[PDB]
């Protein structure tokens, strides 16, 4: 059954997804936050940089230089080591 | 590292593309485009794969979009008497 | 302890430059950002990452200061008939002959 | 075993230093720099291996200091038209004729 569920990757599924929020959470708020919904984890939808801007208030440039402040600082080794596993 | 098929040769490092020792200078879509279609090489790529890739997942608009840039390659480095960029009906683009 | 780009030379040992036979004061700002395109010759550099650098992490500020800054050296710079350094658009900047 | 900067011909075993033929008076904190500077000639010196290694490891210090030594250098030894000691924002200071 190709379709079936493997039963064990559902579980390092869910996990990888907790360590997730905890390594999201280690970032800043605002950060945490433009990435979440800019890659549509709080829901389906990865917004664009004109829908974060509108609902944080803040320049799609500015927004664009959050986001590659955050991946900056999230290509941190501890960060890149702990995910690098979970695959 | 340098990426080739035959006529083409496209270095990601220095960014232009050369057809035998001839560069031209390409927009960063069509970069975008033709790095991932050299870098796949005699492979099938559909739609859903070219617009996911190239263009950001929330691209919201109607394909035609890389029907047009496909054009504008084609008439860039296919401009010689072969054709390398064959179309897939209905499946995707290949380069060959 | 040399770079050495066709009419540029830059020695940061003694930290001078040196123009097809003149050299030029140059802020730290933009000596820095001179030696990164040397030592990053033939390979294309985005904003995010120059500013990274040639800018302390620290900074918050505009981005229209790059391009300010290129300007400053292009008054100073690329008076020659060859582009010594391109502007990639939506990509970077990138010096290369 | 001399050290010389074309007009200035400076002496650590004798501790004499000319300005061209005429010799100054100077104290160990400036004519430690000044030697220290000629050591690595050719090169700007950055306030903080300035105070790094000319001043103390345990120097907390402020650092406009610095801007008092080179006034007083340059009003000692520097009076000379042209200028030898070259200040430069942002970095620090450099040894040059010119």
């Amino acid at each position: 059954d190709s379709e079936a569920v493997v039963a064990v990757d559902a579980v390092s599924f869910t996990l990888l997804q907790d360590q997730l929020q905890s390594v999201l959470d280690t970032l800043s708020e605002r950060e945490a936050g433009v990435v979440r919904l800019r890659f549509g984890l709080t829901d389906g939808q990865p917004r664009t940089l004109d829908e974060i801007g509108q609902v944080y208030g803040v320049t799609r440039e500015r927004i664009r230089q959050i986001e590659s402040k955050t991946m900056s600082k999230l290509r941190h080794p501890s960060r890149s080591q702990v995910l690098r596993d979970y695959l | 590292v340098r990426l080739t098929f035959a006529d083409i040769e496209l270095d990601e490092e220095t960014h232009e593309v050369w057809k035998a020792g001839q560069p031209v200078s390409l927009s960063p879509t069509e970069f975008t485009l033709l790095r991932y279609f050299v870098i796949n090489a005699g492979t099938v790529l559909s739609k859903p794969k070219i617009l996911d890739h190239v263009w950001r997942y929330d691209f919201g608009g109607d394909v035609n979009v890389v029907e047009s840039y496909v054009s504008y390659l084609r008439r860039k480095i296919d401009t010689g008497e072969k054709r390398l960029l064959h179309t897939l009906r209905g499946v995707g683009y290949v380069l060959r």
